[PDB]
Protein backbone atom coordinates (compact mmCIF):
# COMPACT_ATOMS: atom_id res chain seq x y z
CA UNK A 1 0.00 0.00 0.00
CA UNK A 2 0.97 3.69 -0.94
CA UNK A 3 -1.71 4.03 2.13
CA UNK A 4 1.00 2.80 4.57
CA UNK A 5 3.81 4.52 2.55
CA UNK A 6 2.21 7.96 4.36
CA UNK A 7 3.21 6.49 7.68
CA UNK A 8 6.55 5.76 6.83
CA UNK A 9 7.20 9.34 5.36
CA UNK A 10 6.95 10.78 8.71
CA UNK A 11 9.46 8.24 10.61
CA UNK A 12 11.50 9.05 7.64
CA UNK A 13 11.19 12.93 8.35
CA UNK A 14 12.11 12.04 11.87
CA UNK A 15 14.67 10.10 10.86
CA UNK A 16 16.06 12.90 8.74
CA UNK A 17 16.16 14.86 12.21
CA UNK A 18 17.67 11.98 14.36
CA UNK A 19 20.31 10.97 12.05
CA UNK A 20 21.83 14.72 12.83
CA UNK A 21 21.25 14.78 16.18
CA UNK A 22 23.73 11.75 16.65
CA UNK A 23 26.09 12.82 14.66
CA UNK A 24 26.29 16.10 16.37
CA UNK A 25 26.78 14.80 19.71
CA UNK A 26 29.61 11.87 18.40
CA UNK A 27 31.41 14.71 16.44
CA UNK A 28 30.47 13.40 13.34
CA UNK A 29 28.73 15.58 11.53
CA UNK B 1 17.50 -8.36 12.29
CA UNK B 2 14.42 -5.89 13.68
CA UNK B 3 16.96 -4.67 16.34
CA UNK B 4 15.88 -3.55 20.09
CA UNK B 5 17.14 0.13 18.76
CA UNK B 6 14.75 -0.21 14.75
CA UNK B 7 11.69 -0.87 17.91
CA UNK B 8 12.44 1.93 19.87
CA UNK B 9 12.89 4.57 16.57
CA UNK B 10 9.62 3.16 15.20
CA UNK B 11 8.11 3.61 19.05
CA UNK B 12 9.01 7.21 18.76
CA UNK B 13 7.14 7.58 15.31
CA UNK B 14 4.24 6.20 17.06
CA UNK B 15 4.26 8.39 19.78
CA UNK B 16 3.96 10.96 17.12
CA UNK B 17 0.70 10.17 16.28
CA UNK B 18 -0.39 9.09 19.92
CA UNK B 19 -0.43 12.63 20.94
CA UNK B 20 -2.34 11.76 24.08
CA UNK B 21 0.43 8.88 25.16
CA UNK B 22 -2.90 6.91 25.35
CA UNK B 23 -1.04 3.86 23.28
CA UNK B 24 -3.19 3.70 20.43
CA UNK B 25 -3.81 6.02 17.21
CA UNK B 26 -7.11 7.60 16.15
CA UNK B 27 -8.51 8.88 13.06
CA UNK B 28 -8.83 12.30 14.40
CA UNK B 29 -5.07 11.77 16.17
CA UNK B 30 -3.70 10.64 12.47
CA UNK B 31 -5.31 13.68 11.04
CA UNK B 32 -3.97 15.97 13.02
CA UNK B 33 -0.68 15.10 12.49
CA UNK B 34 -1.22 15.46 8.52
CA UNK B 35 -2.58 18.78 8.73
CA UNK B 36 0.80 19.41 10.56
CA UNK B 37 2.37 18.45 8.42
CA UNK B 38 0.58 20.48 5.89
CA UNK B 39 -1.77 17.81 4.37
CA UNK B 40 -5.00 17.83 4.29
CA UNK B 41 -6.91 13.99 3.77
CA UNK B 42 -10.43 12.98 4.14
CA UNK B 43 -11.77 11.34 6.89
CA UNK B 44 -12.93 8.37 4.27
CA UNK B 45 -9.04 8.59 3.45
CA UNK B 46 -7.97 8.95 7.77
CA UNK B 47 -10.15 5.93 8.16
CA UNK B 48 -8.63 3.59 5.29
CA UNK B 49 -4.87 4.34 6.74
CA UNK B 50 -6.61 3.26 10.16
CA UNK B 51 -8.18 0.65 8.63
CA UNK B 52 -5.18 -0.66 6.82
CA UNK B 53 -2.91 -1.24 10.04
CA UNK B 54 -5.06 -2.34 12.40
CA UNK B 55 -5.65 -6.01 12.19
CA UNK B 56 -7.63 -6.28 15.15
CA UNK B 57 -10.43 -4.27 13.78
CA UNK B 58 -11.51 -2.51 17.08
CA UNK B 59 -11.03 1.21 15.60
CA UNK B 60 -7.35 2.00 16.24
CA UNK B 61 -3.90 1.33 15.79
CA UNK B 62 -2.13 -0.46 18.88
CA UNK B 63 2.42 -0.01 18.39
CA UNK B 64 1.93 -4.27 17.62
CA UNK B 65 0.00 -3.11 14.94
CA UNK B 66 1.88 -0.23 14.22
CA UNK B 67 5.52 -2.05 14.18
CA UNK B 68 3.74 -4.84 11.85
CA UNK B 69 3.18 -2.31 9.42
CA UNK B 70 6.61 -0.31 9.84
CA UNK B 71 8.49 -3.26 10.18
CA UNK B 72 7.63 -4.94 6.65
CA UNK B 73 7.89 -0.88 4.93
CA UNK B 74 11.34 -1.32 6.17
CA UNK B 75 11.62 -4.17 3.58
CA UNK B 76 11.32 2.75 -1.11
CA UNK B 77 11.87 5.78 -3.57
CA UNK B 78 8.25 6.75 -2.86
CA UNK B 79 8.23 7.53 0.78
CA UNK B 80 11.43 9.73 0.61
CA UNK B 81 9.88 11.46 -2.16
CA UNK B 82 6.90 11.97 -0.10
CA UNK B 83 8.70 13.04 2.86
CA UNK B 84 11.04 15.46 0.74
CA UNK B 85 7.29 16.91 -0.18
CA UNK B 86 6.70 17.48 3.11
CA UNK B 87 9.12 19.24 3.61
CA UNK B 88 9.26 21.41 -0.01
CA UNK B 89 6.46 22.98 0.67
CA UNK B 90 6.06 25.49 -1.73
CA UNK B 91 7.14 22.84 -4.53
CA UNK B 92 10.38 24.61 -5.73
CA UNK B 93 12.68 21.58 -5.53
CA UNK B 94 15.05 23.14 -2.63
CA UNK B 95 13.73 22.72 0.92
CA UNK B 96 14.87 26.23 2.69
CA UNK B 97 15.67 26.98 6.52
CA UNK B 98 12.12 28.39 6.98
CA UNK B 99 10.95 24.64 5.69
CA UNK B 100 12.90 22.81 7.86
CA UNK B 101 11.94 25.07 10.98
CA UNK B 102 8.52 24.84 9.82
CA UNK B 103 8.72 20.66 9.81
CA UNK B 104 10.92 20.90 13.11
CA UNK B 105 8.28 23.13 14.86
CA UNK B 106 5.82 20.42 14.03
CA UNK B 107 7.95 17.31 15.00
CA UNK B 108 8.63 18.93 18.59
CA UNK B 109 11.82 19.38 17.46
CA UNK B 110 13.64 22.32 19.18
CA UNK B 111 16.49 23.39 16.97
CA UNK B 112 18.85 26.94 17.33
CA UNK B 113 19.10 28.47 13.90
CA UNK B 114 22.65 27.94 14.21
CA UNK B 115 21.68 23.90 14.46
CA UNK B 116 19.40 24.32 11.27
CA UNK B 117 22.35 26.24 9.39
CA UNK B 118 24.69 22.78 10.47
CA UNK B 119 21.91 20.44 9.35
CA UNK B 120 21.76 22.11 5.98
CA UNK B 121 25.49 22.44 5.65
CA UNK B 122 26.27 19.25 6.49
CA UNK B 123 23.90 17.82 3.21
CA UNK B 124 24.43 20.75 0.68
CA UNK B 125 26.97 19.15 -1.77
CA UNK B 126 25.92 21.90 -4.67
CA UNK B 127 26.67 24.90 -2.03
CA UNK B 128 23.06 26.76 -2.68
CA UNK B 129 22.54 26.95 1.42
CA UNK B 130 19.36 24.59 0.59
CA UNK B 131 18.71 20.61 0.40
CA UNK B 132 17.28 19.76 -3.21
CA UNK B 133 16.17 16.46 -3.74
CA UNK B 134 19.38 14.50 -4.73
CA UNK B 135 21.10 15.78 -1.60
CA UNK B 136 18.06 15.23 0.57
CA UNK B 137 18.10 11.16 -0.54
CA UNK B 138 22.02 11.60 0.30
CA UNK B 139 21.67 12.58 3.56
CA UNK B 140 18.76 9.97 4.35
CA UNK B 141 21.16 7.18 2.20
CA1 LIG C 1 -4.01 8.15 21.33
CA1 LIG D 1 -6.21 -2.15 16.94
CA1 LIG E 1 11.06 24.90 -1.09
CA1 LIG F 1 22.09 22.42 -2.15
NI1 LIG G 1 2.08 24.91 8.93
Amino acid sequence: EVTVGKFYATFLIQEYFRKFKKRKEQGLV
Amino acid sequence: QLTEEQIAEFKEAFSLFDKDGDGTITTKELGTVMRSLGQNPTEAELQDMINEVDADGNGTIDFPEFLTMMARKMKSEEEIREAFRVFDKDGNGYISAAELRHVMTNLGEKLTDEEVDEMIREADIDGDGQVNYEEFVQMMT
